[PDB]
C-alpha cells in the first residue's frame, strides 16, 4: 500500500465455476520451469488447466481455434461442434466448451 | 523507495528548521554564562578577604 496516499498526506501509520473432476482425470502440478507461459493464465483459468492435464501453450492454442469458429458464425455452435474442433477426449472438450460458455465468450446454439 | 524519500526529505526539512533557532541561543548562552562566571568570581573575593 502507498506509504504517502494520491492527495500526498502520509499515512497515520508511516513507521468460482468449478469443474467436476472429469473421471480418470490425474491433475499434475504446474511449475515454472515446465510451464514456459505459466505467468499470463487467469487465476480461474489455471486450475482449469491442472484439473484437465493440459500445458498452457496447447490450451491457448485451443482457445484460438474456438474462438475462430464461433466469430465466423454469430458465436453460436452446437455442442458436437466444440467436441470435434477440440480433437480430444470427449469430457476434455465437453469441460472446456462448459468454461467458456459460462464465462461468456462463446453461446451454445 | 520514492515514495520514502520524499518523506524523510520532509522530515529533514522541518529539522533544519527547528535547529537553527537553536543555535542562535546557544551563541547568546555562551556568553551570558562567561558573565554569570565573572559576576560570581568577583564577589567571592570579597568574602575571602
Amino acid at each position: 500500500e502507498p506509504i504517502i496516499d494520491a492527495n500526498g498526506f502520509p499515512r497515520p501509520d508511516a513507521n468460482k465455476y468449478v469443474p467436476p473432476p472429469v473421471p480418470g482425470v490425474q491433475p499434475m502440478n504446474l511449475t515454472q520451469d515446465n510451464a514456459p507461459d505459466l505467468h499470463l493464465l487467469t487465476p480461474e483459468e489455471i486450475k482449469l488447466c491442472e484439473t484437465l492435464r493440459i500445458q498452457p501453450k496447447p490450451y491457448i492454442m485451443i482457445k484460438e481455434q474456438i474462438l475462430k469458429e464461433a466469430v465466423k458464425g454469430n458465436g453460436s455452435l452446437k455442442k458436437k461442434q466444440a467436441k470435434e474442433i477440440c480433437r480430444l477426449d470427449s469430457q476434455k472438450g465437453g469441460r472446456i466448451f462448459d468454461f467458456m460458455v459460462n464465462a461468456g465468450w462463446v453461446v451454445k446454439a | 523507495l520514492r515514495e520514502q524519500i520524499l518523506l524523510n526529505g520532509a522530515r529533514k526539512a522541518r529539522l533544519t528548521e527547528l535547529v537553527k533557532e537553536r543555535m542562535a541561543y546557544q551563541e547568546y548562552q555562551t556568553i551570558l554564562e562567561d558573565l554569570d562566571a565573572q559576576v560570581n568570581a568577583a564577589y567571592l573575593k570579597r568574602t575571602r578577604t
